[PDB]
Order: C-alpha cells, then structure tokens, then sequence
C-alpha cells in the first residue's frame, strides 16, 4: 500500500435544535439543519446569490 | 428538545396541582352557600315568625 493510514475526522459532527429551530419544532413540527444558513441567505443580503 | 418538553410537563403537572386547590376554593365556597340554604327558612315564613 502506498499509504497505511487516512487522515479522517474525530467525533460526529453533531447538530441540535438551537433556538431558532426550537420554536419551529414546538410551533410547527418542522426543523430544517442549518437556520442560521437560511437566514443569512434570504434575510442578511437576499441580493447576494451563492 | 427534551428541556422544551420537560418545561411542558412540569406546567401540566403545575396547573393540575393548581386545578385540584382551584376546585377547593370553589368547593368551599359551595359549601358554604348550600349550608347557608339549608339554614334558610323562606321570607313568607319569617315576616311573621319574626
């Protein structure tokens, strides 16, 4: 083999319901990953396309 | 997601607790007007008994 060993990550890349998909879980039922993505997507600077 | 719930629990079970002394204070006060009816003879009776 040309190498023995990867370089691979740790721990799981963990993902809770924060603050803002709390009150969508409680209100709604409908958590999305990454909110906070969201909102600076379509509410900080809509203009800007990724 | 479960401290959201637990905060649910702990109101519901807060607001029976509060439901259960709620209805002794009405129950009270219940009792005390059914026991003043029953000590009630009627005004046809007492403007000439008196």
């Amino acid at each position: 083999e040309a190498d023995n060993q990867i370089m691979g990550p740790s721990s799981y890349a963990s993902f809770v319901v924060r603050g803002e998909n709390l009150v969508t879980a409680v209100s709604y039922g409908r958590v999305m990953r990454t909110f906070e993505h969201f909102m600076a997507r379509i509410v900080d600077s809509p203009e800007k396309a990724g | 997601v479960e401290y959201a719930e637990y905060v649910g629990a702990v109101k519901t079970v807060a607001s029976a607790l509060q439901f259960g002394v709620d209805a002794l204070e009405r129950g009270l006060i219940n009792t005390v007007l059914s026991v003043k009816l029953r000590h009630a003879p009627p005004m046809f009776i007492l403007q000439t008994l008196a």
